[PDB]
RNA sequence: UGCUGAAAGCAUCUAAGCACGAAACUUGCCCCGAGAUGAGUUCUCCCUGACCCUUUAAGGGUCCUGAAGGAACGUUGAAGA
RNA sequence: CGAUGUCGGCUCAUCACAUCCUGGGGCUGAAGUAGGUCCCAAGGGUAUGGCUGUUCGCCAUUUAAAGUGGUACGCGAGCUG
RNA sequence: GUGAAGAGGGAAACAACCCAGACCGCCAGCUAAGGUCCCAAAGUCAUGGUUAAGUGGGAAACGAUGUGGGAAGGCCCAGAC
């Protein structure tokens, strides 16, 4: 299972050897868990997880009396990891971040940067026509987006402007550098997805 | 039909048990068991299994053969086992058994190691030879076709796992 | 003198349960298409669904004949461009089972309105155990 | 393996069997005899 | 490609049975996804008052009540036409 | 014909298998390497420039390969002309 | 001959192909072409075969111990393959 953390800042680290690696600084507090659903009461084996610290006057009595029946401290949200066979989680704990003492790759989801309505060309790299030579209202635009009379149809999955990002993407593999036990943080290597302040999901890998 | 005419001599020491359209048989080479088809009616006439088809059927007298020629397979197995060997002609082509892994070495950088099944046992006297007993004809001739697809072999030097019941033939590397 | 049409606020429904552990496919989605648009029922009228509720309780020992287990093939689109996908019967038995009678009888009953209302009726089960015990429903050999 | 669409006996060692519903020749010896109809 | 094997006493990769086999197909990896009308599952929270009427019904109207929450407004955002 | 805009280039492509590579094989007048030919297979991939209006070509130089076709010889209510 | 100048029923759809010539009304019966498991009115009708290919439900030269039927045979109970 994974870690819910808040993507700080990128950095980066030095090495003896003088390699500069891009470190990601996802800090990890305790995750605490609320809720362990099994096969009989509820369906398959997961666990919920919840981390930061909500004010008490906008967490609503819902998720208020769901945290406090949990038996923790009133979070901030809810995420949900699935439990490969081999643990039983208690409805008390306080998952740490010391669950990387051992991994060597983990698996980062989170929130890419939404970019707005992204046309073609900044969006799936399209090419463009010329800038000269003759062309008229057509600097940037798609193009072609079919063929005569037979379809008929502009075929489902065409690629055109719309939204790029603000969607769940998913880094598959990046190395962790660094366990930090004091700071409660997890210094990876790369290019997670999501901004200052995101909310990030860390898996160990599976690949 | 033919073969389904004359039907097999059980012994004295091979139990059998017509257990409805499955057939059981057991013994001091260990046991078989061979679920018959649905169109073939088998019989313990009280030293002889014999043979013919149930009726409603068009598919009866190969069926019938069939039968009776893996019965008698069954019962050899039993009373007997069967003795399959393979060799390895080239250079440094060379077998070992380890229980039931046959440590083969052929040449291939990765080394195959190829697990044997449940009934089958082996020898590996000479370095370049396998023997191996068993009990099921059909698993051990599985078992000896799977070495020989190890390596099979080539029709210019007459080097792999080559079957010593069955000869090859080798062109002749002309120019 | 316009004849009996059976209004569906006073037509009464029964609970049949079919066994389907070795019925041949295409002959017993029929008689389920024909229980289930009404045709067994005296009061019969096109334009009401005069049906009957049917549960078929192991809906994947439909054992088909001829070579069709490994043969006969189903089709469906994505909607997509390439998107024909395509599984056999085994296969659409692996994936889910009860898909198989489900598209038969949906093959064989009316379409549009009607013909879904009548197909709403039809819930089959790939199991022995149904749910649906406090329906009282009668068994049928079909 | 030549996929003729008639096969032939080309020897007396060549038998002529069928498989999967097509026909094949199949020879002892010499294993340019080999066929297939297809 | 085979192993065993008969119709066809032999033979035979096949009609009974079984094993191997590709970037192809189903999966495995990522994403959308209960408007999936077949509208699913689990958890949490809140509402525990009166009458009046005729056609008695899953009916209408009146007095008190207005919860959970939402919506609106404002300061806005690495969210955005 | 009270009109469906007709070659080529750019930009988008999508499909078929009679496959150019990559995958699996059988035969070889296959020692190895490189091959020849045939069978299964369409998941991905499939060149930059010189000259011409070109498709095509010839040429220079790479590449694992520089596929063959349809789609109004795709595409001008998208663009040169 | 039919359409043109002709409706209806069949061939899924389908001027000319098959049955058929609409004066009007009827919640009456018989029937032709074609059909009778379900969509879709009517035989999961009877009797005896043939097919294992989804042939039926697109197709040739040519090839094949697929399978059924007939008739002629040439070796064979002094021993046939
Ligand atoms: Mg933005
Ligand atoms: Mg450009
Ligand atoms: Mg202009
Ligand atoms: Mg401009
Ligand atoms: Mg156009
Ligand atoms: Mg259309
Ligand atoms: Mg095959
Ligand atoms: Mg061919
Ligand atoms: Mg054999
Ligand atoms: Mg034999
Ligand atoms: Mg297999
Ligand atoms: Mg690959
Ligand atoms: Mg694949
Ligand atoms: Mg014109
Ligand atoms: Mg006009
Ligand atoms: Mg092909
Ligand atoms: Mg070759
Ligand atoms: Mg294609
Ligand atoms: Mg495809
Ligand atoms: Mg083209
Ligand atoms: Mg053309
Ligand atoms: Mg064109
Ligand atoms: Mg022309
Ligand atoms: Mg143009
Ligand atoms: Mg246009
Ligand atoms: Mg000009
Ligand atoms: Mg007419
Ligand atoms: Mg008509
Ligand atoms: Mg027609
Ligand atoms: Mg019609
Ligand atoms: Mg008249
Ligand atoms: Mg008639
Ligand atoms: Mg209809
Ligand atoms: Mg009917
Ligand atoms: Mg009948
Ligand atoms: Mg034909
Ligand atoms: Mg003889
Ligand atoms: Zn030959």
């Amino acid at each position: 299972i994974g870690l819910v953390g808040k993507k700080v800042g990128m950095t980066r680290i030095f090495t003896e050897d003088g390699v500069s690696i891009p470190v990601t600084v996802i800090e990890v507090e305790a995750n605490r868990v609320t809720q362990v659903k099994d096969l009989a009461n509820d369906g398959y084996r997961a666990i919920q997880v919840t981390t930061g610290a909500k004010k008490a006057n906008r967490v609503t009595k819902p998720e208020a009396g769901h945290f406090a029946k949990a038996g923790v401290e009133a979070g901030r949200g809810l995420w949900e990891f699935r439990l490969a066979e081999g643990e039983e989680f208690t409805v008390g704990q306080s998952i740490s971040v010391e669950l990387f003492a051992d991994v060597k790759k983990v698996d980062v989801t989170g929130t890419s940067k939404g970019k707005g309505f992204a046309g073609t060309v900044k969006r799936w790299n399209f090419r463009t026509q010329d800038a000269t030579h003759g062309n008229s209202l057509s600097h940037r635009v798609p193009g072609s987006i079919g063929q005569n009379q037979t379809p008929g149809k502009v075929f489902k999955g065409k690629k055109m402007a719309g939204q790029m990002g603000n969607e769940r993407v998913t880094v598959q593999s990046l190395d962790v550098v660094r366990v930090d036990a004091e700071r409660n943080l997890l210094l990876v290597k790369g290019a997670v997805p999501g901004a200052t302040g995101s909310d990030l999901i860390v898996k160990p890998a599976v690949k | 039909s033919r073969v389904a005419k004359a039907p097999v001599v059980v012994p004295a020491g091979v139990d059998v048990k017509i257990n409805g359209q499955v057939i059981t048989i057991k013994g001091k080479n260990g046991e078989l068991t061979r679920t018959l088809n649905d169109a073939v009616e088998v019989k313990h006439a009280d030293n002889t299994l014999t043979f013919g088809p149930r009726d409603g059927y068009a598919d009866g007298w190969a069926q019938a053969g069939t039968a009776r020629a893996l019965l008698n397979s069954m019962v050899i197995g039993v009373t007997e086992g069967f003795t399959k060997k393979l060799q390895l002609v080239g250079v440094g082509y060379r077998a070992a058994v380890k229980g039931n892994v046959i440590n083969l070495s052929l040449g291939f950088s990765h080394p195959v190691d190829h697990q044997l099944p449940a009934g089958i046992t082996a020898e590996c006297p000479t370095q370049t030879e396998i023997v191996l007993k068993g009990a099921d004809k059909q698993v051990i001739g599985q078992v000896a076709a799977d070495l020989r697809a190890y390596r099979r072999p080539e029709p210019y030097k007459g080097k792999g796992v080559r079957y010593a019941d069955e000869v090859v033939r080798t062109k002749e590397a002309k120019k | 003198m316009k004849t009996f049409t059976a209004k569906p606020e006073t037509v009464k429904r029964d609970w049949y349960v079919v066994d389907a552990t070795g019925k041949t496919l295409g002959r017993l989605a029929t008689e389920l298409a024909r229980r289930l648009r009404g045709k067994h029922k005296a009061e019969y009228t096109p334009h009401v669904d005069t049906g009957d509720y049917i549960i078929v309780l192991n809906a994947d020992k439909v054992a088909v004949t001829g070579n069709k287990r490994t043969d006969k093939v189903y089709y469906h689109h994505t909607g997509h461009i390439g998107g024909i996908k395509q599984a056999t019967f085994e296969e659409m038995i692996a994936r889910r089972p009860e898909r198989v009678i489900e598209i038969a009888v949906k093959g064989m009953l009316p379409k549009g309105p009607l013909g879904r209302a009548m197909f709403r009726k039809l819930k089959v089960y790939a199991g022995n155990e149904h749910n649906h015990a406090a329906q009282q429903p009668q068994v049928l050999d079909i | 393996m030549k996929v003729r669409a008639s096969v032939k006996k080309l020897c007396r060692n060549c038998k002529i069997v069928k498989r999967d519903g097509v026909i094949r020749v199949i020879c002892s010896a010499e294993p340019k005899h080999k066929q297939r109809q297809g």
